[PDB]
C-alpha cells in the first residue's frame, strides 16, 4: 500500500491546465452575470420608487400602486418558474447540492434564463430573499452550461467546473471571495465522500467574478459597520449564551421554512395559476411593507448598519424580528425564486443586536457596545439553520471587517451549530434537497 | 501622552461650572474616558465615564443633572460640567483615560488635576512678612529664615527662594486656612557664613489675586 | 457598592522590609488594580488584574489575592517609595476605590532642630502680631509645642502645621504660630517655643525677649 | 438514491464524546503553546543579558554570543537523535503521515522531546518557527488523550489528531481561522475523503485560542498598521508578484530537500558529528543575532520594518539571501522547529522589494511597497507549501489589512498557479514522501 | 467635508510664504493630498502631491527647493511653501484631495483657494464707500444701492450684503489695476419696499490686511 | 509630459442644443477625468474614468474617448451649464490638464437696467470723487457706456469692468466709474451715463445734476 501514496503524495496539487483556463472563463461570466442580475433589481426598485411618486399625493392610491406593482413583478416570476423551469424556484442551492451528487439535473438552457429574469421580479418586487439564491444556481448553470458548450469531460470537470460557478456566485453576491470559496468546501463538496472537486479551481473562478463584481461595484460596501469596539476576555462567555440561543432557534427556524412550505403548497395546490396568484399576493404584501414599513420588507442589507449602530429601540427591534420571521417564511417557503441567506444575514443581526442591548444594561463594567451582539449574531443563524459556521463567519468577516471580534464571531457562531445538533435539527440547504429527493422517488 | 485638566477654581455655593480635559499623544477617540476626584485630605472618588461615541455616559449614584459628562472628540477633549455646586464639591478632579487587561475595566492613564473650590470666601493677595532670627541668634553652623505667608485665597501659593537657586533646605508647610484666608510659612536653612553676607530673598506668587512678592530677608538691627 | 478597606491606613518600613499592605472588600471583587502617589503626583497605575505589573514598575512589586482579600507587596521596600498607594475594583459597578494605601519610609531617631522668630515690622504695621516656630527634621512624627509668654503658658490662637514625611529623609517638619493682636503681644516680653520629643527628656526651648 | 436521503439527513452529527474531547486537546495545546513561547523568550532573554555581563571586550562577546547558541542549540539536536528522531525538522510531514495512518504518533517520546528540544533551537535564536514544534506537538497532544481516554473510532483517531495540529497552528499565530483552513487543505488525507469532523477542530482552535490570550493578550506579534487600498488598474501587478514567488517557489524546495542531503553527509547520521554541526549552525545563529539581527532569528521583527519601507533596497537584498542561507541551514539540518515562520519573513522581504522596484516605475499608481510585502509574506508558504489559502487567511489573521484581499489572492494563487506549472510539489508533502520511500528501500 | 487653505497674500518677489490648508469632515490621513493654482485669467497647473506618511512627495518639474510640500496628520494640515517667489508664482493655491476610481488619479475635493501676489508693491486696506441713490430716485418696483470698495492693493475683496441674507440681486464686478494700484463695485437690487425702511449693509472684507468693514447704506439728505 | 488641447476654447449655444467639447492629448491617456468649473467658484469634478458621472451632476452629462481623443458631451444643454469644462488625464506622470473650453449661453435680449450714483460725502471729504454707473442684467454682452460732464463727453478717468455671464438668468451687468478729483468734480454741475445696446435704438440716459 505505502507505495502507492509516494506516488499519490507526489502527484497532489496537480489539476490539468484545460479545467483552470475553464475555471477563469465561468468566474467571469458568473461575475457579469451576476453583475447584470445586481442592476436588474435595483433598477426595477427604483422604477417602484419613482412610482410613488407620480402618486404621492392620494395616499390609499399610493399604497395600492406599491401593492400592484410588487404584486404583478412578483407574478411574473412565478409565472416565470412553474411554466419553464421548476427546479429554480426557491434557493436552488439544494439543487446545485444534488447535482454534485449526480442527483439532480442542471438544465441550463432552461433555469439560466428563467432564474434571472425570475428573480429580477421577485427581488425587483421588493420580497423578502436574498440575491445568493439566484447567482449561486445561476453560477452553477453557468458553470455546467461550459462544460457542455465544450464537450470538456471527466468526473473532475464536472464538478469542478460546477462548483466554482457556484463559488463565484456567491462571491459576486456578497463581494466575498474567500466565503465563496469556504462555501463550496462546507455545505456543497459531496460530503460523504471525497469528490475531484479541485479547490484552486474553484480559487480562479472566484477571484474572476469578484474582480467583475469589482469593475462595476467598486467604491460602497453592501455593508458599512464602521469599526466597533473589541471584546475583552471576561466578555465572552456573554457571546456563548448567545450561541445557545442561536442554536436552538436554528432548528425551529427550518421547522417552519418546511412547515410553511407544506402549509403553503395546499393554497394553491399545485396548480400554476393559484401560485402565481398567491405569488403576487405575498409579492404586493411586500411592496406595501417596504412603504409603511421597510424594516418588515426588503433584502434586509439597509437594516444591518441602522442597528448594528443600536438606532433601533428594543421594540422597534422586537418588531422587524417578528415582521421579518413571518415575510421571511411566506416570501421563501412558498416557492418564489431568491436566496434565503441574506434574509438570514438580517435576522441574525436584529436578533443580536436585542441581545446586546440587554447585555448592555446587565453589565455596565464591561463597557459594551450593542453592536459587537449584532456582530456576532449576524452570521449566527445561518450557523444554526444551515450548518456552515466557517462560511458565516468567513462572510460576516469579509463584509463588515470588524476582525478583533473574531473570537465572539466565532464562539456565537459554533456555540450556535453545537444546540442546533444536539436539539436536532439538520441542515436547512440538506433536508430540501432530501425532501426533493424522497417526493421525486415516493411518486415512481 | 499626555491629560491636561483644567478650569478649576473658586465657585460660590450653587453656582456651577465646566472643567475640561485635553488630551495629546494618542487617539483621544478609541478610549473611554473618566472623571475621578479627591476631596482634601480623602480618597479616590469615580464621578463617571464616556465612551467614544458619546452614546453611553454612566455616573455614580448622584442627583438628576448635578454632574454631566461630556466629550467633543473633534478637539481631543472630555468636559465635566458641575451644577448648584455644594462644598463637598471642593476638591481635586482628574481626568483618566480608561483601559482593560482580562477585561475588568482600571484607570489607565490620569492627568495632574485641576482643583475646584467652592467657598462664599473671595480673593485676597497674601502679606509676605520675613523671618528673621532675632537679637538672640545663636548662629552654628546653620542659620535658619523664613516669611510668613498671611491671608489669600484660595489654594495654592507658591514659595521659593533666591527664585529657585536656593533650593535645597527648604521646608514650605502646606498651606493653613482661617475665618477665610490662607496662611503657611516657608522655612530655609543656609550655611552661617552665607547669611546675612549674601542676600536671601523669599519670591512669593499667588496667581488667583495677581500677586507677585519678593521679599528679602535683613538681620533684626 | 463594594467598599474597599485598606489594612494599614499608614505605616513604616526600612528599606529592607518585604512590604505587605490590604485591601478588603465588602463583597466579593476580582482582577483588582493598583496606583500610588508621592506627596503631589497624580496616580500611576501599579498593579492591575491582581498581580500584573504595569510596564516599568520595578519586579520587587507583587500583588495578589482573591475573594475579599488581596494584599500588594514591595521586596526590600526602597525609599523611592514612601506613597500612597491605592487599591480599585471594578468587577462590580460602580468602581470604588480603597483608602489608599499609605506607606512611610524608616530612620532612627531625630531630634527637632527649633527655630523661633518674632513678628515682623511689616506685620506690626497693620496690628497683627505672628510668633512663629519650626520645628524641622524630626523622627518620629509624634511631638508636643508648648508656648509661653512671660513664662506663662498659651493656648488660644495657636496654629500647629506638620509636612508629610519627607523625601530626602523620612524626618517630619513643625511649625507653630501664635498670632495675637499688636496691642497684645507688646503688652509682655519673653517668648517661648517648648518643643517636646522623644529624642530628648528635658523639652528643647528656643526663645527671644523683646527687651 | 434512497441512501443519500438517509445520509443528508445525518449530514453534520459529531458524537458528544468527541467534542468534549477536543475541547481538553484544545486547552492542552493552547497552554503547552504558551508554555513553549514563554521558554523560548526567557532563554532569548538569558542570553540577551549575557552579552551584557561581557559588554566592553567585543571579541569576547562574539564569543559567548556564539556558544551560548551552539550550547543550546545541542543541546536540542541531542534531544532529538536520542530520543526521538521524528521531532527533528518541521514534524508537520509527520503528523500529515499519521492522518494516512502511515507514521506512528510516539506522544509518550515527542512531547517531551519536542518541547524542551525545539526550546532550545529557538531559544538559541536559530532561524525556525514555533509552528513546527506547536503543530506536531499538537497532534500527540491530541493522540495522547485520545489512548488516556481509551476513546476508540476511525473519526475520533483522526479528528482529535487534526485537531491538535490546528489547535497548534492556531495557538503558534493567534490565528484560529487560519488553523481550521490548515486542516483542511494541507493535512486532511487529500485523496480519500476521513472523518475529519469539522466541528471538532474547530473547538479544539476556539479553546486553544482562548488559551493563548489568557497570557498573550495586548500585543499583536505584527503590528504593519493599516496600509492604503489596492486600485484595480494596480492588480496586474500582484500577478507579476505572484509569477514570479510560483518559480521560486519550486527551487527553494529543491534547496531545503538538496540542502538536507548535502548536510547529511557532514554528519553521516552519527548522533556526534550532528549534534557537533547542530551546535555549529547553532552558534552561527547567535553570532548573527547580534551583528546583524534581519539574517537571523524567527523573522517577525523584520516583517513590521519591512512593510513599512525603512530598509534600503540593498538592505533588502542582503536579509533576503542571508535568509535563504540561514534558513535552509537551520531547517535542512534537522534541527527541531518549522520553516513556516521563516517563509513568512521571506516572502516579505521579497514583496517589499517588488514593490520598492514598483513605486518607481509607477508614479501614477500612488503605490506603497507595504501592501506588496503584504502580497509576498504569505506567497512563498503559497508556492512551497501550497497552502495559498491557508497562507492567505494567516496573512489576513496577522496583519488586518481585508483591503488587499484581492491582491494577497491574486499573488498567492499566481503563485500556486506557476509552482505547478514548472513542477514542484507541497514541501511538507515531498518530505513525507521522501520519510516513506526511506523507510521503504 | 471642508478644504479651507490659507496664508495667501503680498509677498516681495525674491521671498517666501507658507500656506496651510485646514482639512476637515474626513480622515486626513488615508489620503494623498495636494496643491493645483490657477494663474489669474490661466488655467489649472499641478504644484505637488503628498502621501499620508509623508514618504513620498512630488512635485511638477521645477526647481530644488522652489516648493517644499510637508503636511501634518497631527493638525490635519497640508503646507505649502514657496521659495524665491517670482511673479508666475503669483496665483490661486488650491489645495485638493486625491482619489480614484479604475486607479487613474484624480483630485477630488477642492478648497476655496488662497491668492499669493507677488509684488514690490505696497499692500492697503480698502477704502469702503456707500452708493446710494440721490433724491430725485424715481423709486420703481425695485431700487439698486451699492457700495465702492476702493483702493486695496492688493486683490482679493469679499463682498457681501446682510451678512449673506440678501444674496439675490447682488453684483460684485473684477477689480482693475490701474497704477501699482485696485479698486470695484458691488450692485444690489431690492424691492422699493425694503429700503430705507429696512436696513442695507454691505460687508467687505479684505483677508490680506484683516481688514472686516461694514457700511451702512443710509438714504441722501 | 502629456499635453492636453481643448478644442473649442471657447464656445456657445442655446439650452436645448447638444453642446460637444473636446480634449486631445499628444500622447496616449486613458481615463481622463473633467471639472468644471463656474465662476469665481472652485473646480468641480465633474465627470471621471472617461465617462462616470460625479454624484450629483445632472445626466444630461456624459463623457467618452479614448487613445488621444476625448469629449465631454451634454445631450441638451441647460443654460447653468455655463462653466469653463478642464479636463485632465493622470493615466502618466505627472498629472496634466487641458486648456479650457469656456461655455457660453445663448438666451433672447434683455435690456441694461441703469442707475447711476453720485460721490458720497464720506469720499468728497477726501478730495477724491467717483461717480458710479451700474448697468444691470443685460444680453447680449457687447454694451458701450458713455459719460457726459455737463453734456460734454469724457473718457480720461473711467474705469469699465463687467461680470461673468450669470449661473441662472445668463444676463451680463457692467459697472462704470468716472474718478475725479473733488475739486475737478465740483467745477461742473450735470453727470450723465449713456448706456447704448442692441434692445434699442436710443441710448439709455441717466444723470443727476449737482443743484
Ligand atoms: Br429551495
Ligand atoms: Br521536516
Amino acid at each position: 500500500r505505502r507505495r502507492q501514496l509516494i506516488r499519490q503524495l507526489l502527484e497532489r496539487d496537480k489539476t490539468p491546465l484545460a479545467i483552470l483556463f475553464m475555471a477563469a472563463v465561468v468566474g467571469t461570466l458568473v461575475g457579469l452575470a451576476a453583475v447584470a442580475f445586481d442592476k436588474g433589481v435595483a433598477w426595477l426598485q427604483n422604477q417602484r420608487m419613482g412610482a410613488l411618486v407620480h402618486t404621492a399625493d392620494n395616499y390609499p392610491l399610493l399604497l395600492t400602486v406599491a401593492f400592484l406593482c410588487s404584486a404583478v413583478l412578483a407574478m411574473f416570476g412565478y409565472f416565470l418558474v412553474r411554466k419553464y423551469a421548476p427546479e429554480a424556484g426557491g434557493s436552488g442551492i439544494p439543487e446545485i447540492e444534488g447535482a454534485l451528487e449526480d442527483q439532480r439535473p442542471v438544465r441550463w438552457w432552461r433555469v439560466l434564463p428563467v432564474k434571472f429574469f425570475g428573480g429580477l421580479g421577485t427581488l425587483g418586487g421588493g420580497m423578502v430573499l436574498g440575491r445568493e439564491g439566484p447567482t449561486v444556481q445561476i453560477g452553477g448553470n453557468i458553470g455546467r452550461m461550459v462544460l457542455d458548450i465544450f464537450r470538456l469531460k471527466g468526473d473532475e470537470a464536472r464538478h469542478t467546473l460546477l462548483a466554482t460557478g457556484a463559488a463565484a456566485g456567491l462571491a459576486a453576491a456578497f463581494n466575498a471571495p474567500l466565503a465563496g470559496i469556504l462555501f463550496i468546501i462546507e455545505v456543497m463538496r459531496p460530503q460523504f465522500r471525497y469528490t475531484l472537486i479541485s479547490i484552486k479551481a474553484v480559487f480562479i473562478g472566484v477571484i474572476m467574478s469578484t474582480i467583475m463584481y469589482r469593475i462595476f461595484n467598486h467604491e460602497v460596501a453592501l455593508i458599512d459597520v464602521g469599526k466597533l469596539s473589541d471584546a475583552p476576555l471576561n466578555t465572552l462567555w456573554l457571546y456563548l449564551i448567545l450561541g445557545i440561543i442561536f442554536g436552538i432557534f436554528g432548528p425551529i427556524f427550518n421547522k417552519w421554512v418546511l412547515g410553511m412550505q407544506d402549509l403553503l403548497h395546499r393554497v394553491h395546490g399545485g396548480n400554476i395559476t393559484k401560485w402565481v396568484l398567491m405569488g403576487g399576493a405575498i409579492g404586493g404584501l411586500c411592496g406595501l411593507l417596504g412603504f409603511v414599513a421597510p424594516a418588515t420588507s426588503g433584502g434586509g442589507f439597509n437594516l444591518i448598519p441602522i442597528a448594528t449602530a443600536g438606532n433601533f429601540s428594543m421594540g422597534m427591534l422586537v418588531f422587524i424580528f417578528v415582521a421579518r420571521v413571518i415575510t421571511t417564511l411566506l416570501c421563501f417557503s412558498s416557492g418564489a425564486p431568491g436566496g434565503i441567506f441574506a434574509p438570514m444575514l438580517a435576522l441574525g443581526t436584529v436578533l443580536g443586536t436585542a441581545f446586546g442591548m440587554v447585555a448592555v444594561e446587565l453589565f455596565p463594567q464591561y463597557h459594551l457596545e450593542a453592536g459587537t451582539f449584532a456582530i456576532a449574531g449576524m452570521g449566527a443563524l445561518l450557523a444554526a439553520s444551515i450548518r456552515a459556521p466557517l462560511t458565516g463567519i468567513i462572510l460576516v468577516l469579509e463584509m463588515t471587517d470588524n476582525y478583533q471580534l473574531i473570537l465572539p464571531m466565532i464562539i456565537t457562531g459554533l456555540g450556535a451549530t453545537l444546540l442546533a445538533q444536539f436539539t436536532g435539527g439538520k441542515p436547512l440547504y440538506s433536508a430540501i434537497l432530501a425532501r426533493t429527493l424522497a417526493k421525486q422517488e415516493a411518486e415512481q | 501622552v499626555r491629560l491636561l485638566e483644567s478650569g478649576g477654581g473658586l465657585v460660590q455655593p450653587g453656582g456651577s461650572l465646566k472643567l475640561s480635559c485635553a488630551a495629546s499623544g494618542f487617539d483621544y477617540s478609541r478610549y473611554w474616558m473618566s472623571w475621578v476626584r479627591q476631596a482634601p485630605g480623602k480618597g479616590l472618588k469615580w464621578i463617571g465615564e464616556i465612551n467614544p461615541v458619546s452614546s453611553t455616559i454612566n455616573y455614580t449614584p448622584s442627583l438628576k443633572d448635578k454632574f454631566i459628562i461630556s466629550r467633543d472628540n473633534a478637539k481631543d477633549t472630555l468636559y465635566l460640567q458641575i451644577s448648584k455646586v455644594r462644598s463637598e464639591d471642593t476638591a481635586l478632579y482628574y481626568c483618566a483615560r480608561l483601559y482593560y487587561g482580562y477585561g475588568y475595566w482600571y484607570f489607565d492613564v490620569w492627568g495632574a488635576g485641576t482643583t475646584v473650590t467652592v467657598s462664599s470666601a473671595k480673593t485676597t493677595p497674601p502679606s509676605v512678612y520675613p523671618l528673621a532670627p532675632g537679637s538672640a541668634a545663636a548662629a552654628a553652623s546653620m542659620v535658619t529664615l523664613g516669611c510668613l505667608v498671611k491671608g489669600y485665597f484660595p489654594e495654592p501659593v507658591t514659595v521659593t527662594w533666591n527664585s529657585g537657586s536656593l533650593a535645597a533646605g527648604v521646608h514650605t508647610f502646606p498651606a493653613v486656612l482661617q475665618a477665610a484666608l490662607y496662611t503657611l510659612s516657608s522655612s530655609v536653612t543656609v550655611p552661617s557664613s552665607s547669611w546675612p553676607s549674601e542676600t536671601v530673598t523669599c519670591n512669593v506668587a499667588h496667581p488667583a489675586s495677581s500677586t507677585k512678592v519678593d521679599k528679602k530677608i535683613v538681620p533684626r538691627a | 457598592d463594594i467598599v474597599l478597606t485598606q489594612s494599614p491606613a499608614i505605616m513604616s518600613a526600612a528599606p529592607g522590609d518585604k512590604v505587605t499592605m490590604t485591601c478588603s472588600a465588602s463583597s466579593s471583587v476580582s482582577y483588582i488594580h493598583w496606583y500610588q502617589q508621592k506627596s503631589g503626583t497624580s496616580p500611576k497605575r501599579w498593579i492591575y488584574d491582581t498581580s500584573k505589573l504595569t510596564s516599568g514598575v520595578p519586579v520587587r512589586f507583587s500583588g495578589s489575592g482573591s475573594g475579599t482579600s488581596y494584599s500588594l507587596t514591595i521586596n526590600t521596600m526602597e525609599a523611592e517609595d514612601a506613597a500612597t498607594y491605592y487599591c480599585q475594583q471594578w468587577s462590580s459597578h460602580p468602581q470604588t476605590f480603597g483608602g489608599g494605601t499609605k506607606l512611610e519610609i524608616l530612620r532612627a531617631d531625630a531630634a527637632p532642630t527649633v527655630s523661633i522668630f518674632p513678628p515682623s515690622s511689616e506685620q506690626l504695621t497693620s496690628g497683627g502680631a505672628s510668633v512663629v516656630c519650626f520645628l524641622n527634621n524630626f523622627y518620629p512624627k509624634d511631638i508636643n509645642v508648648k508656648w509661653k509668654i512671660d513664662g506663662s503658658e498659651r493656648q488660644n490662637g495657636v496654629l500647629n502645621s506638620w509636612t508629610d514625611q519627607d523625601s530626602k529623609d523620612s524626618t517630619y517638619s513643625m511649625s507653630s504660630t501664635l498670632t495675637l493682636t499688636k496691642d497684645e503681644y507688646e503688652r509682655h516680653n519673653s517668648y517661648t517655643c517648648e518643643a517636646t520629643h522623644k529624642t530628648s527628656t528635658s523639652p528643647i526651648v528656643k526663645s527671644f525677649n523683646r527687651a
